This record gives C-alpha cells, sequence and structure tokens, in this order.
C-alpha cells in the first residue's frame, strides 16, 4: 500500500435519536370520617374499605 | 391635653359551664348506623291435664 496510510483516521459515525420528556400523572380519593362509618359495622371492614 | 389615654388593665372574667347529665355518657365506638333493642315477650304457666 501508500504504507502512510497508517496515519491517516478511521472515525466511528455514531447513530443517535433524541427523546423528550414524559408526562406527569395524578389521581386522588376522598375517604371522610363520619358518614362513611354508618356502613360497615365493624372497625376491620371500615380498614379494609380504606385499604 | 396631649397625652394618650392608659388603659389599666383587660379582666376576661369567665366561668365554664356543667352538663348536668354527664354521668349518662356512654361511650361506643362509631360503627355501623342503626341500632335494635328488644326483650322478651311473657309466657304464662300452664296447669297440665296429662288426660
Amino acid at each position: 500500500k501508500n504504507e502512510e496510510l497508517m496515519l491517516k483516521r478511521n472515525y466511528p459515525r455514531m447513530a443517535t435519536k433524541l427523546y423528550g420528556n414524559g408526562i406527569v400523572k395524578k389521581q386522588k380519593f376522598t375517604l371522610n370520617n363520619n358518614d362513611t362509618r354508618f356502613n360497615f359495622q365493624t372497625l376491620a371492614d371500615a380498614t379494609n374499605y380504606a385499604l | 391635653k396631649y397625652l394618650f389615654p392608659k388603659i389599666n388593665e383587660t379582666l376576661l372574667i369567665d366561668i365554664a359551664l356543667g352538663n348536668r347529665f354527664n354521668w349518662l355518657a356512654k361511650e361506643q365506638d362509631f360503627i355501623g348506623q342503626y341500632s335494635e333493642e328488644y326483650v322478651i315477650m311473657d309466657t304464662v304457666p300452664i296447669n297440665m291435664d296429662l288426660s
């Protein structure tokens, strides 16, 4: 060969792709303490309901 | 005729008031909705005519 091609370079080529963000999602639940006690007859069933 | 008028004290008189029925205060646990109550109706004995 030309034998000075030993001096020549060869870089890697690197295909990429850029991604945006995700989204934050939420949900809520309201549990009261006086009117939902009327329909469980034990504390254990009320705690199982809240869980 | 140029001085600010001086308060001397503020009292905040106060007494607490009772209940006259506080020995009826029975304490349950706030579960369920309804509560029923019942007695046994009477049943008089009978003569037995063992014929």
